[PDB]
């Protein structure tokens, strides 16, 4: 597969009841049971629908499992609800606005639903007879088409004909035709004519022969979130702007026509609409000017709901010259719900170590884990959480399979945490570039 | 000029490049009599004709040219 | 049904001549900038004056927005309304003064009338009748071109130019398809097939549109809306084009140019020309402006400049600062972040805040349009919880009470769900204190 | 013949099969406890199982950190990819930097292609097409010393040896699985139909007409992206123009991001690729801006994110873009939380002689003793920087008076031709006007 | 080819040593500064030895005192067929590349392939060529006879040679030379026939030539990046050439250099002042010097201890310590009487102008009082001062004219600080009445 062990892949979904209450540990959470009860309300928001432009806030100390919550979140919303997870420092572009790049970012969260049928005709062509008139404006096509099991005769157009004309197929082909919509596409060539032209080329590929039902039928579900439609209304070919990024501020009369035309399709009953959540994580770097788009944009009806993240204090918010709590200004707090998360203590720690050791397939005796417990209480988690998976090297290459206490000791007399590296920093300062650009080189005096 | 010695596929691929046919046809147009010979004396088809005429209009006719 | 932050708002409210009553329209108090927001919506369909500008001030959480709002929903739809935030003006593609310029145009339309002359409906039959007398060295000398057309309860054969079979061949128009001609220009086109010949051939891929109603021959008159700034950017774009500029441009990114002031000129003459033929209508619009504190000193400029235009609609802007500095400057300090150039220049609405039991009131509605049910002590703890801390906080915190009082399988918000909710969700002083009283860098 | 440039001493880390590091072993004199660290690191990194691990190891400057990342880059070996960069390179004017530092991040991560050439080159003998105004297909026939060889072929690979101007007579080259058609031109044996001709005559070729090969592809993942990402489109085999517009780079979306890596994952599973993890190696991590700091705490945290190791010879010293952030490092505190910290302690004496003889050897310098302790005395007393660079001179010196040898002499000269920070800057107190 | 005027070092040949690397009193065109040109000889053998690379050499000096004039020196000592890339300091802030990506550019335009090839050529002088064309052009026969100086022959031409001699119009008399492979035929000229001008070649007509093509790595870089041709070469929109291309011309140099097919020459960087570079640039180059495809980069500063920019701190030599660790400083002296009377006489003779002792000992004062660069300035401006009055020496009072009409430093500053009133200071005050 393509994922390996990432800093939180153990967190699948939010542990909580049926009656919105949070078990202890489930689901890969370990505590944090005030701030999972509302993660849950704001869930059960999002799975309403019927609300729109909602602003919460994730506050909290560093390393403490705002990110850790909002993935939780985000792996209960479900398949097929769409989530954009940014961070603060993405919508500083060059070619494109903030304004616009944060328009982006909040109609790439709210989709609609659509549904159609496919009737699928797919098949190797045997051979196709092409019958003129005499006036030759009108013709008609013989089509011999095959599977492993039925084959049968199909009548065509002329359409049909100027189609299988261009992107011309050769009486062995493996092509698929819709019958509703008229679709048509060259799969590649069989495997029986593999051994035929001694050299295949540039534009050619082999597929298998189908086998089973010539005839096939098949209800299929498209999420399209507005933003694709607005990038594809926007130029000739659009699909090249979707796949890199070079839509370069889109004008707001084809935003409003494409308001307008996708209330008429609900109105109509073709599609419907799923509104998302859109996660922006460290919130604190944004500029003022975001801040005031971010403010009245969260009053639209096709607006989806925001989570926002931040851990710091009272600091500047960027733009301006006076402090802020949690670098936000007081008009965007006014306009939203806090969530705060608290710091852990011991056996939360120390089963967050335990999950991490068992999701990274690490062994440990019951002395190491303490000895891990003990270090996360005096120094922070993350520290004890990439000291677990150095130690399991360290194991490994004594030809011991377990980690044992002698192991951990090792990985912490190797690897410094914040405090001992700031300690021989401060201790040893003539050594170093400090903020005015001295340093003694020299050993000697 | 970009000169390679001895070679001939780079004076190929070079006179190729500066004198693709498909935009040098593109830049320009058929000569009626030619069109005539295609269509009526030999059967081509309209449809069937390399695409002519996607030069731009000058503003007058002294503006057309530097001389 | 989406509820988002507004929409329980139809309108000012006021009556015919006369003030603004108490409750009405989904407002509740403000009577005086409602009244004065009436008389600027009188004035707007007045359709005389032009670059009129209304800033109106007050705090945060007053009803600027949705005084906007009431305004845009009191004048109708078919009146141009173009909001705006003042950090929108930054692009980095164009300077700010096109942008304000194109916002400018966007807010002024034009409605126009046209009457159509069509011939549309199935093909019977498609006859190029030869000439009497045809010249040497040619073919098939053409004297005009018979077509029939068959509609829904309507049949009649033509007689044509010998120019449109030219089009008919190049539009590849056979037998059975439903074909479209308008008179003075001719122009054949293919609309689709009929449904009639839709199930000879098993598969195919063109549409099958089906017969229209009405008779082959009818003179529709069609009326079109468009804007100022639709015009110039159809103007300054090319049309449909031989030339490979054309076709290069149209597949690359539709990059904004700089408009001349030659070619507004040029579309105001020429609209100036049709509407004294008495064609074309002018409507004048309005162009809101939230948080016009971000803009620098240089946008102010340009828009004491823009204001003293012929053709410049009537411009409306919110604040909520005081004493503040101008961006762009570093020792000004103005009323609204607003220098005093532009502030002489516009007139100024004044809001106010509000009491308990419009706050209580206010709660009351927000509740019955989100389809909610609250008992009335849970109200009057609501609109305690709103005086306490803020009128926002306390219309936020509704769906969390509905969402909690659904899990204990009840339709009715009590005392314990808006205290689970108090719990739960925190406010902007709260926060404040834990992080004031707390060193871990909360 | 050979080329030393203040590296290729250094062979690797030098450590026994149990992890613990030899005095002297690899080029590498002292250093015991960050070579283990590095060691332990290459093994993680061997194993092949963690994603988003970062490193960052501090000390002062001319202690050893670029040679401990280089040697980490040694002993993975060249299979496993390895991107080295600047803080600085991360500025640029086309594209934003978090574009660029995603970019890179993508850059470290490898795929693994197993695939065959099988190549046909010979003389044209007979050229026939055959249709059913459309070909069906063409029968070519080959010839070589070896002998010869007839072939079918479909009408695409035969427009392209149209497209070649390809006649009876010519030595063409045909690709089997790509298709790809190349002329060298005309054979020998039609070398005199005139007396003077434009055609290039080249002979028959010696071996075999067929030839089949078994090859071994490297492909990142940022080139699987930027393959998709051209905005302008596909690009001709040969093209000696470029194309008349100028294409930029653009931020490329999430979602071709996540069809690459679907691509990608359904080919893993057939067994056709094999994905290898690296080494993202950035040198003077303080050069970031607080804004690409906070980017590489979210870039940290993705499924794919490759290994991470920085360097920085800074103290308690504010963060660029910010005021009044004082941090070890040059490194905000938030980012120091997700690091393990390797120290760099500095040298004494004799591992300062000991790296002055070893770098005196692999530049091919013999050395008398005494002027050895000289340099070693001159390299505590100013930089061990400086004690190095001044070899060369040494060697030319030596030289020039037809010596193989370097004397105490020859280091007195080149003391006094060339100066050190130290006393440049003793000139520039004690001067007049500017120096 | 090369043309140039005159230039302020146009009189230097080189450095002025002998076989031990010592400099001579004057040789040339450089005199004085024994230690400085001397070292600079050392690192020219350090260049032309070409087994180290990655050396950065710093020199510092007082302005005016030797230090472009080493590096035209060491320059115009290196030869032909060596990469020498002299920039300033100010040319890599661009608008369409970033500065690490200009610092690449530069630093990649400094080491050169050397690749041999051979190639034969037809160089003759043609005595008749002979056509026979068709009606409808379908056949075409060609005679060419054609001679050298000690042969004659005659060719049969086949259809392709004959479209060849039509295009590009080859008449009897004219001296041409063919390429057989490439069919690329080039008219030399006309022969010696009265009846432009060259002379008929001589020996065989069929010659086999080896030539020597020295191609940069940039070169190779921007061709062997498809997204743009070799114009960008000469328009200059390269435009963030990728490091992935770098990475395949770096391995497939050395796998060229392994096969013996090419070789590896480097060459020198020379950055004029270095000092207005930005504090990324000098950590570009901190990590930059340390590749094996790295050239030995020469910087040339006169600050002294002065900000770095980019920082708000003082640093020596506007560079910061852990660049100058990296480098040997080689620094220049200010001159005596002597040695500017002598850089005078040199200059003296160069501009073609005759000068009378007294003159030279006029200049000699004025040049030790205020500035060398002065007195070299006004040496050529007496000279038309001389040839205003008719005559071809430049005695005394023509150089006191030249010394009364134009000002030096000193004395503006004077007189400025006289009559500022009259100026406008930094706060832009001015008094342009005359009265009151
Ligand atoms: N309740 C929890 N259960 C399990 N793991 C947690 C929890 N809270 C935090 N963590 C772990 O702590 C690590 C760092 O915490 P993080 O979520 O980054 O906090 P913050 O976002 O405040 O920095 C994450 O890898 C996460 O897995
Ligand atoms: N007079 C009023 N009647 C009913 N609701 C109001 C009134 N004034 C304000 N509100 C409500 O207060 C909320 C926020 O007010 P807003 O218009 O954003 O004020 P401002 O624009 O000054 O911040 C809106 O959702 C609106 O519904
Ligand atoms: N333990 C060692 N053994 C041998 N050579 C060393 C050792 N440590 C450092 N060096 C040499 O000293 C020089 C220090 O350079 P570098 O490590 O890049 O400086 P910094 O540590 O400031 O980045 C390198 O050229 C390296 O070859
Ligand atoms: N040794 C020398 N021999 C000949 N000319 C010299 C010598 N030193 C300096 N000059 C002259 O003095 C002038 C100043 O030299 P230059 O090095 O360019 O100035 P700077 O030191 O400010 O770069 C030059 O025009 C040069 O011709």
């Amino acid at each position: 597969s393509l994922s390996l062990i990432a800093a939180h892949s153990h967190i699948t979904g939010l542990g909580l009841d049926e009656n919105l209450q949070p078990r202890p540990t489930s689901e890969g959470m370990v505590g944090q049971l005030q701030a999972r009860r509302a993660a849950g309300v704001i869930l059960k928001m999002v799975q309403n629908g019927t609300i729109a432009g909602r602003a919460v806030l994730v506050a909290g100390p560093p390393s403490t499992g705002k990110t850790a919550l909002a993935m939780g979140v985000s792996q209960s919303l479900g398949k097929d609800v769409p989530f954009t997870a940014i961070a603060g420092s993405e919508i500083f572009s060059l070619e494109l606005s903030k304004t616009e790049a944060l328009t982006q970012a909040f109609r790439k969260s709210i989709g609609i639903k659509i549904k159609e049928e496919t009737e699928l005709i797919e098949g190797e062509v045997v051979e196709i007879q092409i019958d003129r008139s005499i006036t030759g404006g009108h013709k008609q096509g013989k089509l011999t088409i095959k599977t492993t099991d039925m084959e049968t005769i199909y009548e065509l157009g002329n359409k049909m004909i100027d189609g299988l004309t261009k992107e011309k197929v050769l009486a062995g082909d493996v092509i698929s035709i819709d019958k509703a919509s008229g679709k048509i596409t060259k799969l590649g060539r069989s495997f029986a004519r593999s051994r035929d032209y001694d050299a295949m080329g540039a534009d050619t590929r082999f597929v298998q022969c189908p086998e089973g039902e010539l005839q096939k039928r098949k209800t299929v579900v498209h999420t399209v979130s507005l933003h694709e439609i607005d990038v594809i209304n926007s130029r000739t070919q659009g699909f090249l702007a979707l796949f890199t990024g070079d839509t370069g501020e889109i004008r707001s009369e084809v935003r409003d026509q494409i308001n307008t035309k996708v209330a008429e399709w609900k109105e109509e009953g073709k599609a419907e609409i799923v509104p998302g959540v859109l996660f922006i994580d460290e919130v604190h770097m944004l500029d003022i000017e975001c801040f005031s788009f971010i403010n009245r944009a969260l009053e639209d009806e096709f607006a989806p709901i925001v989570m926002m993240a931040t851990n710091r204090g009272v600091s500047k918010t960027r733009g301006t010259n006076y402090k802020s709590p949690h670098g936000l200004p007081l008009d965007l707090l006014d306009r939203s719900i806090i969530i705060t998360t608290k710091s852990y203590n011991e056996q939360e720690i120390k089963t967050i170590l335990s999950i991490r050791a068992q999701e990274e397939e690490v062994e440990l005796s019951s002395d190491a884990l303490d000895l891990l417990t003990k270090t996360g209480v005096e120094t922070s988690l993350r520290y004890s959480s990439n000291l677990i998976s150095v130690a399991q090297q360290i194991a490994m290459k004594r030809k011991n399979n377990t980690v044992e206490v002698e192991d951990v000791k090792r990985a912490y007399l190797l690897f410094l945490d914040s405090a001992r590296s700031v300690k021989y920093v401060q201790e040893n300062e003539s050594q170093y570039i400090d903020d005015q650009g001295n340093v003694q080189i020299s050993i000697a005096k | 000029t970009i000169e390679v010695l001895g070679s001939s596929h780079v004076t190929n691929s070079i006179n190729n490049e500066l004198f693709d046919p498909l935009i040098s046809q593109a830049l320009s147009d058929i000569p009626a009599i030619t069109q005539y010979n295609m269509h009526v004396k030999k059967g081509i088809p309209v449809e069937d004709f390399p695409k002519t005429g996607l030069f731009p209009e000058p503003l007058n006719k002294n503006f057309s040219s530097n001389i | 049904t989406r509820t988002a932050a507004h929409t329980h708002i139809k309108g000012l409210g006021l009556d015919e001549s006369g003030v603004a009553k108490r409750v009405e329209g989904g407002f509740v108090g403000q009577i005086e900038a409602r009244e004065a927001c009436g008389v600027i919506v009188d004035l707007i369909k007045a359709k005389k004056m032009s670059g009129r500008a209304i800033l109106l001030a007050g705090g945060p959480s007053t009803g600027k927005t949705a005084l906007a709002l009431a305004i845009s929903q009191e004048l109708g739809p078919k009146v141009p309304f173009c909001p705006l935030v003042g950090s929108e003006l930054y692009s980095v593609e164009v300077k700010k003064t096109e942008t304000l310029m194109e916002n400018f145009r966007r807010a002024i339309g034009l409605r126009i009338k046209e009457t159509k002359e069509v011939y549309e409906g199935e093909v019977t039959e498609l006859t190029p009748e030869d000439a009497e007398n045809p010249l040497g060295g040619y073919g098939k000398t053409i004297s005009h071109v018979i077509v029939g057309l068959k509609s829904a309860k309507g049949t009649k054969t033509l007689r044509l130019d010998p120019t449109i079979y030219e089009s008919i061949q190049r539009e590849k128009v056979s037998i059975g398809d439903v074909i479209y001609i308008e008179a003075n220009t001719g122009a054949v086109k293919r609309v689709g097939r009929s449904d009639a010949y839709a199930t000879e051939f098993d598969l195919e891929t063109e549409e099958y549109v089906p017969l229209p109603k009405g008779e082959v021959h009818k003179k529709k008159e069609i009326v079109q809306d468009v804007t100022l700034h639709d015009l110039d950017v159809a103007n300054a774009r090319p049309q449909g084009g031989q030339d490979v500029i054309s076709m290069m441009g149209q597949l690359l990114k539709p990059k904004k140019t700089e408009i001349t002031e030659k070619l507004r000129q040029e579309v105001n003459k020429v609209v100036a020309k049709y509407i004294d033929q008495g064609v074309a209508e002018l409507i004048p619009g309005v162009l809101f402006i939230d948080e016009v504190n971000m803009l620098d000193i240089e946008i102010f400029t340009y828009l004491n400049k823009a204001l003293e235009s012929n053709i410049a609609p009537v411009v409306v802007l919110a604040s909520n600062r005081g004493m503040t500095t101008v961006r762009g400057t570093e020792d000004v300090i103005s009323p609204h972040g607003v220098p005093p150039d532009l502030i002489d220049r516009l007139l100024i609405v004044r809001t106010l805040p509000y009491d308990k039991d419009e706050i209580r009131t206010i709660i009351e509605r927000r509740a019955t349009v989100e389809r909610l049910q609250v008992e009335s002590s849970a109200l009057d703890l609501l609109a305690t919880m709103g005086t306490e801390t803020s009128l926002r906080y306390a219309l936020q915190l509704l769906a969390p009470c509905g969402i909690l009082a659904q899990t204990s399988n009840r339709k009715e918000i009590v005392v314990n769900d808006v205290n689970e909710a108090k719990l739960l969700f925190l406010d902007a002083k709260r926060s404040t204190k834990i992080l004031e009283t707390s060193a871990n860098y909360l």
